[PDB]
């Protein structure tokens, strides 16, 4: 079969930086290859078209260019990052070969332009044990997990129970809210819910996680608050069941 | 965008009904049509392309084509809470796709058994914060932000994908404030009468 792949999936950088994303695509020789940019709440435009018969271009100006250093290796650069350039960058490919085929995009690449770093700050993680109202009235037991005062807005959360990840009964925020609506770089907050069996919850050998990746800052970035370096990482919170 | 637009509002149905999304574009030579399906967070998937005129059904879905209105459509029978996302129709024209702007399509679930009621979790020792849940309601219920900027309300989530176990709807709430109580976090909302609220 045929797939395809771009990296980094997110990437937080300061103004004046280099930009270079990757796409590779495998199982078709000599395919049309793709660049598009996102912006929020508008479909997808297209920044390069390169194929057998040569390259297209966006008609706007853009601050970017492509490179194909190889036949299933398209490359997206920049010398020098605007503020305006902070997006969701988009790989395509569409097969040239007899018949249709593709028209496949990768996984994409968030790009947050930073004019300050200093703005950037990793989540608080808290979790809240469930009700005994709600294990009475139901028998059921819902977590609350909150990632909060984070920026840029893009984290992972997941939830942990004795070692794997879980999904059933996992209801996550689609996306995080601005804690400051009035304000521009409001800092963010995320919220999930974790919900167990009244059974499950009451055996204090049960250990619950909530893990939250947040993507930041860079080894190679300078840094000299004393706060400690907001570089990506992981931030959790944990609980453990209770009888009662 | 002009050459492909998909000039609609957001639309929203119950699961189980039919939703249908339009799309007009500009060049009649377009050889191929194409629908993606956006959720939040990630890469549009392609649902279907179609290049005949008429109808074109692949399960739950069916695009429709007209090329003398110049018209593209997408017909989704029998909708699931996971049909919930940004729909995105684009054209291909010698190679080069155009996309438009999307609609986002809400599916709601269907709540056998309600039972409404709002919550109060505890800290794990560690924050400082008390949160509140309003759970179980119905999907006819509609959860409003808070008046007070200092209360912070997450109306719907998203349910994993990966998730074996039904969909419940909730609503968390949160405040630092001395004065929160669960028996007001809601206050902004109309919630069912029926709602429990337990007394400590």
């Amino acid at each position: 079969s045929q797939t395809i792949h771009q990296w980094p999936a997110t990437l937080v950088q300061p103004v004046g930086s280099p930009l270079s994303l990757e796409c590779t695509v495998e199982g078709t020789s000599n395919p049309n290859l793709y660049w598009y940019r996102q912006a929020a709440g508008r479909g997808p435009q297209l920044l390069f078209y390169w194929g057998p018969f040569g390259q297209i271009s966006s008609e706007v100006p853009q601050n970017l260019s492509a490179s194909r250093p190889q036949d299933r290796q398209f490359i997206l650069s920049s010398k020098k990052l605007l503020l305006s350039d902070s997006g969701f960058y988009l790989c395509a490919w569409s097969e040239t070969g007899l018949g249709m085929g593709g028209w496949q995009f990768g996984e994409g690449s968030r790009l947050t332009v930073l004019e300050d770093l200093k703005n950037v700050f990793p989540p608080e993680v808290a979790v809240f044990e469930p009700s005994e109202a709600e294990i009475s009235h139901t028998q059921k037991a819902t977590l609350v997990c909150l990632a909060t005062g984070f920026y840029p807005d893009h984290v992972e959360l997941s939830w942990w129970v004795n070692g794997k990840e879980v999904h059933s009964g996992v209801c996550t925020d689609p996306q995080p809210l601005k804690e400051q609506p009035a304000l521009n770089d409001s800092r963010y907050a995320l919220s999930s819910r974790l919900r167990v069996s009244a059974t499950f919850w009451q055996d204090p050998r049960n250990h619950f996680r909530c893990q939250v990746q947040f993507y930041g800052l860079s080894e190679n970035d300078e840094w000299t608050q004393d706060r400690a370096k907001p570089v990506t990482q992981i931030v959790s919170a944990e609980a453990w069941g209770r009888a009662d | 965008q002009k050459e492909v637009e998909q000039n609609s509002g957001p639309l929203s149905v119950p699961e189980g009904a039919i939703a249908s999304l339009n799309c007009t574009y500009s060049f009649l030579g377009s050889q191929s049509f194409f629908w993606y399906r956006q959720y939040s967070g990630k890469s549009p998937e392609l649902i279907m392309f179609t290049y005949r005129e008429g109808d074109k059904e692949d399960g739950r879905f069916t695009a429709q084509l007209n090329k003398a209105s110049q018209h593209v459509s997408l017909l989704i029978r029998d909708s699931q809470p996971s049909d919930s996302a940004t729909y995105l129709c684009a054209v291909n024209d010698g190679g080069r796709l155009t996309f438009g702007d999307g609609t986002t399509l809400t599916v709601k679930p269907n709540i056998q058994n309600p039972d409404p009621a709002v919550y109060q979790l505890r800290d794990s020792k560690s924050s400082d914060k008390s949160v509140c849940l309003f759970t179980d309601f119905d999907s006819q219920t509609n959860v409003s932000q808070s008046k007070d900027s200092d209360v912070y309300i997450t109306d719907k989530c998203v349910l994993d994908m990966r998730s074996m176990d039904f969909k419940s709807n909730s609503a968390v709430a949160w405040s630092n404030k001395s004065d929160f109580a669960c028996a007001n976090a809601f206050n902004n909302s109309i919630i069912p009468e029926d709602t429990f609220f337990p007394s400590p």
